[PDB]
C-alpha cells in the first residue's frame, strides 16, 4: 500500500520533523 | 509508459498503476487520433489540466 517513493567526532547534522 | 507500453494484462486480471505527484495534463490523450473511445463521465473533459 505505498502511495510515494522518491530516491536521490567531525559532523553535526541537526533535523527538525 | 501506462498508454503507450508494449504489452497489457487480461481484463479480470488487469494492471493498476497509481499515478501522484505529477503534473495531469491529459491534452494527448484529446488531441492524439491514435484513440478509438475517449469518454468521461463524472468530471467534464476540458476541466482538468
Amino acid at each position: 500500500n505505498c502511495t510515494f517513493e522518491y530516491v536521490s567526532f567531525k559532523n553535526l547534522r541537526e533535523f527538525v520533523f | 509508459e501506462v498508454f503507450n507500453a508494449t504489452r497489457f494484462a487480461s481484463v479480470y486480471a488487469w494492471n493498476r498503476k497509481r499515478i501522484s505527484n505529477c503534473v495531469a495534463d491529459y491534452s494527448v490523450l484529446y488531441n492524439s487520433a491514435s484513440f478509438s473511445t475517449f469518454k468521461c463521465y463524472g468530471v467534464s473533459p476540458t476541466k482538468l489540466n
